[PDB]
């Protein structure tokens, strides 16, 4: 009953008040977390330590996949370290992450870390591939940079960049009215 | 103006290998060494540990050997190129490019890594056509960041007039002898120059007094004195003086030939510069910039054919 | 290095923010601040410490050539190290950005607002001495052309003072002691422009519509296309005073012009100006990019009116991915299946009676969408 | 048992798998155990990591729960490589000065013969070190 009201486009504490597209996006992310179908009263708990509780589980996936880790500590790819967090909160449906909450309070928890620990957040191992899906572009705007070297090294799936590259290039060159560091602070 | 297919110049500065000293107390010197490891050889170099601090020492002169061409067969394009420097001497003066030459060698630029982690660094200069009292830069991490800063030295004017002097003369010379003294943390790294292998660290060395000791390029030398070159568009680091002028960091070059300001599209408008200079309007920054880099290119030598 | 954070304002320019720090933290002047921050990116071992300038005007990170992403990372670093409390420096900065306008011209960004290219000052920047005594800080809105009063007090600019010399806050520091006299600067009613750079502030004043911070910029860039001439600020106001009657006033006239200058018609031979130069001022926001939810409204009414005169207006491949916010090869996908009728590109087998009938069953969105100008 | 590392840096990951050996001679502060490394190629150490005298213990459960995993000669640790890297050569000066250190010298060419390291650290302390095991 908290869902359905929440769900029906009106308002239940502690969930947010977002439109009503937004309030679908968190359904589908909610149920990939439980891995089954959507469990109800686990989202209203969750959300009453919101973001501690996203806090809780991002503390959860660094520190797991560093001790699982197969190859070195600087042979780690962004998608072997983060692949499940930060490739399931882009585009719910789209990059505004000022009503898209998931990946604009994951940026935070991502941003500050960066150079915490020798930089190891900072230098993730990433394709030109995964390159175009943070920055909003294509492969062509990822070549054209490679050329004129804004963007410091072509074998697309060949891991050439660094996590803290990418970002810091977004905040620089490739943000939007929306999808902007300047909306969660 | 189309190039000969004989044209060469000297260089006007020309410098030496650096030689590492280390200096214990009881202020005696003793050349330093490094290893080599096998098991694809790499060699370490860094400080022993009873060091006070290191001296370097090597020897630039300002030669002015760009005041005619080397070789040319061509005499019309001999009789242009000697032009430009008795114009470029005379509306705009060798002011400009003698200070950023000496500021490269009164400030460790020519001491590439090994200033990284250092508590005070000073050069002692020791030039040749002069009366006395050498001239001493101290704590240069401090005292000198800016340039104002060397200019507030007692004597700047008088060692700039030299290099001057060298370049507008026939005959000028102008030698210096620097001196510098890295006081590092205790055992630090110190990197030198070091071999090309075709293919893992083998480094450039010289001998002293019968031991071996690793010595900065002579060639390495000389290209940090030359890093000037912050003329081109959109400029944000100083680069190396050179034609096309590459950056080595990033693999590009910038002054790429499809901007029309490599050193050889210059050139070509080598008559273009003389009709300008010889008014009585002072030129645009835009247009001089251009003719500091053209200097730039004649003082760093080379050969410039075609065909 | 450990400072402190001034008194910390929400519409302070980042030129502004390097010297209310270079003053109170016991440098000479914003230079020696400039020499000692570039040093200190070398000891922290940053990559692009060789590029930090140390002239105040190529601070922003739009100068940058190549390294305007180790500017920010430049950036990124000060506000965590050398501080007490935490300053706000990405939030002051004017970063570039890809959002292309219409029709080709760039745009940069300061935070949330997103400003055109071609309406940045760089020759000399306009202030007011008033807000330089009393605020004392550089408002952000004087880098910009089209803000040409200061909205905070009905007072102009100054940019030459009594002795023929100019003044920048860049040069002569936060306090209005010029070069030549060291003097305070003589002085130089209207409202036409007053209650515009009200607008452009980000406060209410009618009657100019309650656009956002990115859209009430997207209109200034939109308007000088029209009269194609420098900014008048009292047609600006009086264009929207008389809105929708007025902005219609030369959309009947834009087709007369060119309905007289009947199926060979393109819709970018009979309503190319007003439909071409709108779709992204900046974006596709319909709630809040009105021109062109204003005109779908004026084209929804008139779909076949005329016979159908507006659905007989032919359209291209490349021309429909400007409208549909798609890839030429999504285009190419419709033609295989045949959901959209008629490969050559450029070739004029689309019409508007068609696309427009697509865009409302399989091309909507958040804000590209129907659902604002119902 | 003999343990197959199936997706690799196998010198880093069997290295971790001796850090839950060094805390477990700590519980229980046993030594009975050996150690061997069958595939010991002149470039690796191959995906065989062997205990000779672990299987249900904290950190081979999860290791095991995901599709990789299965689970004469003398190893010795060589601690007298340590000190030819020149950060300890000024170590070992500090040590014996307890007098003219600049009659000391280095060494100039040396040869290891086929030594190989294994990164590791501490856990009273922030320090790192190298587990140098040759045969
Ligand atoms: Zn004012
Ligand atoms: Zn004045």
């Amino acid at each position: 009953c908290t869902v359905s009201n929440w769900l029906a486009g009106h308002e239940s504490k502690p969930l947010p008040n977002l439109p009503k597209s937004y309030r679908w996006g968190l359904v589908h992310w909610w149920m990939g977390i439980k891995d089954s179908e959507f469990d109800h009263f686990s989202f209203v708990q969750f959300f009453s330590n919101w973001p501690r509780s996203f806090h809780s589980i991002i503390e959860d996936e660094v520190e797991f996949n560093l001790e699982h880790a197969v190859v070195s500590t600087s042979e780690l790819r962004l998608k072997d370290l983060l692949g499940r967090l930060f490739f399931g909160s882009i585009r719910l449906p789209e990059r505004n992450l000022q009503h898209n909450i998931i990946l604009g309070e994951l940026l935070c928890y991502l941003e500050n870390r960066l150079w915490q620990d020798k930089g190891l957040i900072a230098n993730l191992k990433m394709n030109a591939l995964e390159a175009t899906v943070m920055l909003n572009c294509s492969l062509d705007q990822i070549a054209s940079m490679v050329e004129q070297r804004i963007l410091k090294p072509l074998d697309v799936t060949d891991y050439l960049f660094h996590f803290g590259d990418i970002f810091c290039l977004w905040l620089a060159e490739f943000q939007s009215d929306e999808f902007n560091r300047s909306f969660y602070v | 103006m189309k190039l000969p297919t004989n044209l060469a110049y000297e260089r006007s500065i020309d410098p030496s290998d650096v030689c590492f000293f280390v200096v214990w107390p009881d202020d005696r010197k003793t050349p330093l060494t490094y290893n080599s490891r096998t098991l694809h050889q790499v060699d370490f170099c860094h400080v022993p540990y009873g060091a006070s601090h290191i001296e370097c020492s090597f020897s630039v002169s300002f030669s002015s050997e760009l005041r005619q061409p080397y070789k040319c067969n061509s005499s019309k394009v001999k009789q242009t190129l000697v032009q430009l420097v008795e114009l470029y001497e005379t509306k705009i003066g060798w002011t400009e490019l003698a200070t950023r030459y000496l500021m490269n060698i009164c400030n460790g630029k020519w001491l590439w890594k090994n200033t990284r982690k250092a508590y005070c660094w000073n050069i002692v200069l020791t030039p040749w056509p002069w009366n006395g009292e050498k001239v001493g830069f101290e704590d240069i991490r401090t005292n000198y960041t800016s340039r104002q800063d060397f200019k507030n030295n007692k004597n700047w004017s008088a060692i700039v007039e030299m290099i001057k002097t060298a370049f507008s003369s026939t005959d000028g010379l102008a030698i210096f002898e620097v001196r510098a003294t890295l006081h590092l943390p205790t055992n630090a790294m110190v990197r030198p120059s070091q071999v090309f292998t075709e293919k893992s660290r083998v480094f450039q060395s010289t001998t002293i007094d019968g031991e071996r000791s690793p010595i900065l390029g002579a060639f390495k030398t000389g290209a940090a004195i030359a890093t000037i070159d912050d003329w081109y568009p959109e400029a944000t680091e100083p680069l190396r003086v050179g034609r096309f002028g590459v950056h080595r960091e990033d693999v590009t070059c910038y002054r790429h030939p499809s901007t029309g300001k490599d050193f050889f599209s210059i050139l070509q408008q080598a008559e273009h510069y003389i009709e300008v200079l010889s008014a009585n309007k002072t030129p645009a920054q835009e247009t001089i910039n251009d003719m500091h880099f053209l200097m730039a290119n004649l003082i760093k030598g080379g050969m410039f054919q075609h065909k | 290095m450990f400072l402190q954070r001034p008194k910390p304002y929400s519409d302070e320019s980042l030129e502004s923010f390097f010297i209310r720090v270079a003053n109170k933290n016991g440098y000479g002047d914003v230079h020696r601040f400039l020499e000692a921050t570039k040093r200190f990116l070398q000891d922290i071992d940053h990559n692009g410490y060789q590029t930090f300038p140390t002239d105040i005007t190529r601070i922003n990170p739009y100068s940058a050539k190549n390294s305007s992403s180790a500017r920010t990372a430049s950036f990124l670093k000060l506000a965590q190290l050398t501080f007490n409390e935490p300053p706000e420096l990405l939030g002051l900065a004017i970063n570039r950005t890809n959002m292309k306008y219409s029709p080709s011209t760039s745009a940069v960004v300061r935070g949330a607002e997103v400003f055109p290219r071609s309406l940045l000052r760089t020759h000399s920047i306009p202030c007011c001495p008033l807000c330089l005594r009393e605020n004392g800080y550089a408002s952000y809105l004087w880098h910009f052309q089209g803000y040409e009063y200061c909205h905070s007090h009905n007072v102009p600019l100054i940019t030459t003072c009594s002795c023929g010399k100019e003044f920048d806050y860049r040069v002569s520091g936060l306090k209005g002691i010029c070069c030549k006299c060291k003097e305070p600067i003589t002085l130089t009613g209207h409202e036409a422009a007053c209650t515009v750079s009200n607008w452009l502030a980000g406060h209410e004043s009618k009657p100019l519509p309650n656009l956002p911070k990115s859209y009430r910029w997207g209109l200034v860039h939109w308007w000088m296309g029209i009269k194609d001439s420098e900014f008048d600020h009292f047609s600006f106001v009086q264009f929207f005073s008389n809105w929708p009657r007025s902005f219609h006033s030369i959309i009947e006239d834009e087709v007369e012009f060119n309905l007289e200058h009947t199926s060979e018609l393109r819709l970018k031979d009979l309503l190319g100006r007003l439909f071409f130069g709108s779709i992204r001022l900046p974006e596709r926001n319909l709630q809040h990019n009105i021109i062109l939810g204003e005109l779908l409204c004026y084209l929804e009414n008139r779909l076949w009116q005329d016979k159908g005169l507006i659905a007989n207006l032919k359209m291209n491949a490349l021309e429909a991915t400007v409208m549909l916010n798609c890839s030429l090869d999504q285009i190419a996908s419709m033609v295989e299946q045949r959901i959209l009728k008629p490969l050559d590109v450029t070739d004029y087998l689309f019409h508007f009676g068609d696309i427009f009938c697509l865009w409302l069953a399989e091309f909507q969105s958040d804000e590209f969408n129907r659902s604002f100008y119902v | 048992k003999t343990i197959t590392f199936l997706p690799c840096n196998n010198e880093s990951l069997a290295a971790k798998c001796l850090r839950v050996l060094h805390g477990f001679n700590y519980q229980y502060e046993t030594r009975n155990i050996g150690v061997s490394f069958p595939l010991w190629c002149d470039a690796t150490v191959g995906k065989k990591i062997s205990f000779v005298s672990l299987l249900k213990q904290h950190y081979f459960v999860q290791m095991e729960q995901l599709q990789y995993f299965h689970i004469y000669v003398s190893f010795r640790r060589c601690q007298s490589i340590d000190k030819l890297t020149a950060a300890g050569l000024a170590r070992k000066i500090r040590r014996l000065e307890k007098f003219d250190p600049s009659s000391f010298a280095q060494k100039e060419h040396t040869a290891i013969a086929h030594y190989h390291s294994l990164g590791e650290s501490s856990k009273q302390t922030n320090r790192n070190f190298r587990l140098n095991i040759r045969m």
